[PDB]
């Protein structure tokens, strides 16, 4: 399978951006979706997820600054971000696992989002 | 309203027939809330032409149903597989005036047939419960390959399995063929003396004519037919006394579709209802459509009445068969047929003079010859059965033992004293001990003398599919015994459920369970040095086993399973002397045969006490003629007490 | 100078597709032999049009031999075509699902020699295929539809044969007669979660719908359908759950004309075996027959020689019943937008599949908790979990 992330840009802090990954599948119910973050000199991070069942967890660290959320009908993801600061900029990436498969870590090309004054 | 039905007959005379028919059908009712009508067509010269000419009848009118008749040429299927498929490619239901061909009876091969004569299939079950009234309990079936062999085969399969008697020798002969000899003569051996046949005329005769040549056709011997194996040239020469029958009404033709036409006429004036009646599909262009209410017409039909008539009540079968109705017991006398007697099915009422026999003797033919001679298959084991090669003037030496009373010996013949490597050899040689001196005193007892063989290779016998097979043959003497090489069993035999389920055995007449050899940790079943693999000692058990089953029938134990799976010996002394050479550690068996080995050798100990109790028994065929002596006469011998004699003599004092 | 027709019933394919498949054989040719071809098509047939078309092309150019087509999936055009053949004892050899879908099979007389998978051999995949997820059989819910006890025979003698699991325990038969709530009374008396059923196209539709209203076309349960059911159509009635698996012979990726291309090799190299073999002509009827049948009866037919045929390979050598022993299997599923979609391949008696483990997608809508089918992660240790390879 193959994915596709976009909605990055340049937008000043306390700003909010529209981010989204979107892959073609017929079977689109069940994928864990999760974003991951990697700045440069750290290792890439965790930020949100959403599970096969329906329920979502947050990361602690940047806890409120964005929302997720799965469309069942149409085969794409996006992440809602809002209150923007410079802690944020990275290029953020998406990624599916299980549900058959092997070689189990997918990533993007990468969309870099920009936060300064 | 105007209800149409359609008929198919080769006559051009009886059109008349027809014509009175719909006559008829318009006098039971004319009250002009249904009315009849009717069409016909000609006789088949050919097939294409007739065929279209049902379609264009078809489209003619409103047609609901369809009759059919009997053709005169030998053309076993010539006229209804034209109408039968076009019909039923619209589920139009069709009446069967008068054919018997097994096959349009199979509703998985062709649409809703219903047949007011019964075909030759059901009429087995008729003889079988004449039989039944007779008291015949050991029968032989002959039959052929073709549709009715495979049809006779599946009834009276059904009919068996009813009472589950499980009859025998299910041999076949292949059909148009001359000079077939073997299966007769094969079958003549099975000891009861029966035989059933159904085939064509032809066939028939061939079998007759073998059957004289064979011999087989004189005192003795009782054996009975159906209708197709008595008429036309099979009935010119043929043994005297043919038992037989023929159908309630046969050939009546005009009076079946008047019948027909009664029951039709009822039914469709009961089908007055129903929320959907559409109509019946009209024409032969774009009315592909499927025939929407179809089943429910077959449905109710089906559960129809009719009482009044020649015909007689019926309630049809879930096939479309006559159900119950009557029928004629005819014999040979003197090359003239003559009625003895009427079967309605359900039982037979003889109203005629009596039946002579071929044989001319007019005892019941209840044979069933008991023959004075029977198979025996055994093992080698030590405790039990010793073999001896006997001595050059052909009688192994005697031997007072301890009394000066000599110990019986037999002649017992079959193994190649090599199981290892022989191409081929068979040997006599003399068997003596425990198992023979009581199947001398049971043959003293029950009055028949014997013949003993031994087995093929020395395995037991255990359930196992490998290849060329979708079954476990059971490999050794249990299979000997099924197979038929075999009659009886007497070796030191243990009982379980897998071998139950086939066999049946008598009473047991000594207690035993599995315990474990050792030579002088080791412990009763409970230690991780048995409960885990471990490399101090090694256990092995003799291949294809009851100890094999019963170690492969618990989930708890795979690993114990493998490990004995990896490597096991095929012997039993062999075993014996290899732990006695220090080169096995300890091994589990029998009870009776490991003690008596321990204390008659030389520095042996018995570990621990058994654990899985079990007896042994003597095995006979399911559903076997000695039952009821053997049971009695194993009580016998224990309350008199002698078995505890032979026991003293054979296993108690070694000196 | 051989003789071949193609017939098209209520289809907008044919026209282009008969030039093409004529230049086939000339190239497909390795034997120095003769090919002749026409076609032919027709709107909604009955039985009436095809009988007078058969002769009425044999009494034109001498058939040798046809090759037939049709769709829309009718029982009674199968038998239709078979009898026809049998008479006029000339080989007839029909490609496709229509005429293909499955007979009892008829008298050795008889030359049809039909083209696709057995009842055994469709069944025997249907079982296998348990073997990979879902572990009993668990329930068989049939009607009276005809082949029923071939079929209910052949999977009771296999499941007891193979010791390893495989506990089917419940085994129901309905009859459509009633067709009321007396259905339903049977049909609540079997709880487990695999249904297999075998039944006719008209009425599955009746059957999932009533199964539907007591809540068996539930998330957690899986049916499990052959060939016959449906198979035959793009156009998916009402009433069946989303999410089926059948194995059928439809091959999505396939063209008729590739068919008839081995089909028309079939017809040729066959016969150039016992043609060549010993000088034989294949002496033609004078007419469909009506006297003139009797001295052709005794030439030898190419039986002995049509059970082999080889090239473009796969063998496809017939049998007595006249089942392939080397088909085209597919296993193929209904995915969310009702569009059946290829899923797995069935050659050299293996599973291959694209899938590792289940979808576990839902069923009709208006209906999903999908609360349930909990995933475990666990580590290789100490006796608590030990991992071994597979026997
Ligand atoms: C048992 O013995 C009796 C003794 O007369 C004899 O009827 C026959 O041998 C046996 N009977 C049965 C029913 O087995």
């Amino acid at each position: 399978v193959q994915l596709q992330e976009s909605g990055g840009g340049l937008v000043q802090a306390g700003g909010s951006l529209r981010l989204s990954c979107a892959a073609s599948a017929a079977a689109a119910a069940a994928a864990a979706a999760g974003w991951y973050r990697q700045a440069p000199g750290k290792e890439r991070a965790a930020a949100a997820a959403a599970a096969a069942a329906a329920a979502a967890a947050a990361a602690d660290s940047v806890k409120g600054r964005f929302t997720i959320s799965r469309d069942n009908a149409k085969n794409t993801v996006y992440l809602q971000m809002n209150s923007l600061k410079p802690e944020d900029t990275a290029v953020y990436y998406c990624a599916a696992a299980a549900a058959a498969a092997a070689a189990a870590a997918y990533w993007g090309q990468g969309t870099q989002v920009t936060v300064s004054s | 309203k105007i209800v149409n039905i359609g008929a198919v007959l080769s006559t051009r005379k009886h059109e008349q027939m027809f014509r009175e028919a719909v006559n008829q059908a318009n006098k039971r009712h004319g009250s002009w809330k249904i009315q009849l009508n009717a069409t016909s067509v000609t006789h088949k010269p050919n097939a294409i032409q007739m065929a279209l000419s049902v379609c264009e009848d078809l489209i003619s009118s409103q047609v609901y149903a369809i009759l059919v008749s009997h053709p005169p040429t030998p053309n076993d299927h010539f006229t209804p597989t034209p109408v039968s498929y076009t019909a039923g490619f619209y589920r139009i239901p069709v009446l069967g005036l008068t054919t018997r061909m097994s096959i349009y009876s199979d509703k998985s091969i062709h649409l809703s047939f219903l047949r007011t004569v019964p075909p030759y299939s059901h009429q087995s079950s008729v003889w079988f419960e004449m039989m039944r009234v007779y008291s015949w309990n050991h029968i032989i079936l002959l039959v052929s390959d073709d549709h009715e062999g495979r049809a006779a085969q599946k009834r009276l399969e059904t009919l068996l399995e009813e009472r589950e008697s499980k009859a025998e020798k299910v041999l076949q002969f292949d059909p148009g063929t001359k000079n077939v000899t073997a299966l007769l003569m094969e079958a003549k051996e099975l000891e009861a003396r029966v035989i059933i046949l159904s085939a064509s005329e032809d066939d028939a005769a061939t079998v007759y004519r073998a059957a004289a040549m064979l011999n087989m056709t004189g005192s003795g011997y009782v054996w009975l037919v159906g209708e197709r194996e008595i008429s036309g040239n099979a009935l010119r020469y043929a043994p005297d006394g043919i038992l037989g029958l023929q159908l309630i009404n046969g050939k009546n033709e005009s009076a079946h579709i008047s019948d027909a036409v009664g029951v039709v006429a009822q039914a469709v004036h009961e089908l007055l209802e129903k929320e959907n009646i559409t109509d019946p599909p009209r024409g032969c262009v774009g009315n592909t459509n499927i025939w929407k209410t179809g089943p429910l017409f077959k449905r109710v039909l089906m559960s129809s009445k009719y009482a009044d008539g020649v015909t007689g009540r019926v309630e049809f079968n879930e096939d479309g068969d006559r159900k119950f109705a009557n029928y004629s017991i005819m014999n040979l006398q003197n090359r003239k047929l003559v009625q003895v007697g009427i079967y309605n099915g359900t039982h037979v009422i003889p109203n005629d003079r009596k039946i002579i026999w071929p044989g001319g003797e007019t005892e019941k033919p209840r044979g069933y010859q008991m023959s004075t001679r029977l198979k025996i298959v055994t093992i080698h084991q030590e405790p039990f059965v010793y073999v001896k090669p006997t001595l050059s003037d052909g009688t192994c030496k005697e031997e007072f033992t301890v009394n000066g009373d000599p110990v019986k010996k037999v002649i017992c013949t079959g193994p190649n004293d090599t199981s290892p490597g022989s191409p081929r050899h068979t040997v006599p040689q003399c068997c003596y001990g425990f198992c023979i001196d009581l199947l001398i005193k049971l043959a003293r007892t029950m009055n028949f003398t014997y013949e003993v063989h031994l087995v093929a290779d020395g395995k037991f016998g255990t359930q196992e599919r490998v290849n060329n097979s979708n079954k476990k043959e059971w490999n050794g003497m249990m299979g000997e015994l099924l197979s038929g090489q075999a009659d009886m069993i007497v070796a030191p035999l243990t009982i379980n459920n897998e071998r139950a389920q086939y066999i049946e055995f008598s009473k047991p007449f000594k207690y035993q369970g599995l315990t474990i050899l050792v030579k002088k940790r080791i412990t009763g079943i409970n230690d991780p040095r048995l409960r885990n693999p471990s490399d101090k000692f090694i256990y092995a058990t003799v291949k294809q086993s009851s100890v094999d089953i019963y170690f492969r029938r618990q989930v708890e134990l795979s690993t114990m399973y493998r490990h004995m799976e990896k490597h096991n010996y095929e012997s039993a002394a062999e075993a014996i002397q290899a732990v006695r050479d220090n080169k096995l550690h300890a091994f589990i068996w029998d009870s009776a045969v490991l003690e008596f080995e321990a204390s008659q050798k030389c520095d042996l100990v018995t570990t621990g006490e058994l654990f899985f109790r079990s007896g042994f028994g003597i095995g006979m065929r399911k559903d076997s003629p000695w039952k009821q002596n053997v049971s009695l006469s194993i009580l016998k011998s224990h309350e008199n007490g002698f078995m505890e004699d032979l026991d003293k003599t054979w296993v108690r004092y070694q000196e | 100078a051989l003789n071949i027709a193609v017939m098209l019933g209520h289809s907008h394919d044919v026209t282009e597709r008969e030039l093409r498949t004529l230049w086939g054989p000339e190239q497909a040719a390795g034997l120095p032999l003769d090919v002749n071809v026409v076609a032919l098509l027709m709107n909604r047939t009955d039985p009436k049009s095809l009988i007078t078309h058969v002769c009425d092309l044999m009494s034109g150019a001498r058939i040798h031999g046809l090759v037939f087509g049709d769709d829309t999936d009718q029982e009674a055009v199968a038998q239709m075509l078979d009898f026809i053949s049998s008479h006029t004892f000339v080989p007839i050899l029909g490609i496709h699902g229509g005429a293909s879908m499955i007979m009892a099979d008829k008298d050795p007389t008889s030359t049809f020699f039909q083209f696709g998978a057995s009842i055994q051999q469709q069944a025997t995949v249907m079982l296998k295929i348990m073997q990979d997820y879902d572990w009993h059989v668990f329930s068989l819910v049939t009607t009276i539809f005809p082949g029923y006890r071939e079929f209910i025979s052949f999977v009771k003698t296999t499941v007891d044969n193979s010791f390893v699991g495989w506990d089917m325990q419940n085994v129901i038969t309905l009859d459509t007669s009633f067709e009321d709530a007396k259905t339903q009374v049977q049909l609540k008396k079997i709880h487990s979660s695999v249904i297999l059923l075998y039944s006719s196209k008209d009425e599955a539709v009746l059957i999932l719908s009533e199964a539907r209203s007591l809540g068996l076309t539930g998330y957690d349960f899986f049916w499990i359908v052959p060939s016959l059911v449906s198979g035959n159509t793009e156009l998916i009635p009402k009433e069946f759950p989303s999410g089926l698996i059948s194995v059928s012979y439809d091959d999505w990726d396939y063209s008729l004309e590739a068919r008839v291309r081995d089909g028309i090799g079939i017809l040729t190299t066959a016969a150039s075996s016992m043609l060549e073999k010993f000088s034989y002509i294949p002496e033609a009827k004078a007419s469909c027959y009506g006297q003139m049948e009797r001295p052709e009866v005794p030439m030898h037919t190419l039986h002995p020689f049509m059970v082999n045929v080889t090239w473009d390979g796969k063998d496809l050598s017939f049998t007595e019943e006249g089942y392939q022993v080397h088909p085209r299997l597919v296993v193929i599923v209904l995915n969310k937008d009702r569009e059946w979609e290829k899923v797995g391949k069935w050659e050299n008696h293996t599973l291959s599949l694209r899938h590792a483990v289940w979808p576990r997608y839902k069923s009709f809508s208006d209906s999903e908790p999908d609360d349930n089918h909990l995933s475990i992660v666990t580590l290789e240790e100490a006796p608590f979990v030990i991992v071994e390879d597979i026997d």
